[PDB]
């Protein structure tokens, strides 16, 4: 349901999805 | 002939290491960015 440079930098988050879903 | 434009591959860069006092040994990591392109 929830689907959605000049120094703009995206980090990763520590916990992936499967480990929350763990 | 048209061509495009990307601005070649940069990131920030990282300090891994334990306490001082432990010992002296660093690890770098390089955010967003092959292992080829580090050199
Ligand atoms: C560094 O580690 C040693 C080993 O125990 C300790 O004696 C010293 O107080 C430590 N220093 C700090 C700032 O933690
Ligand atoms: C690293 O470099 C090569 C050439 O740029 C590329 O094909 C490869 O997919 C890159 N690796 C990753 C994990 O993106």
């Amino acid at each position: 349901k929830v689907t959605l440079f000049n120094g703009l930098t995206v980090l990763p988050p520590l916990l992936t999805d499967e480990m929350i879903a763990q | 002939e048209i061509l495009d434009i990307t601005p070649c591959s940069f990131g920030g860069v990282s300090v891994i290491t334990p306490g001082t006092n432990t010992s002296n040994q660093v690890a770098v990591l390089y955010q967003d960015v092959n292992c080829t392109e580090v050199p």
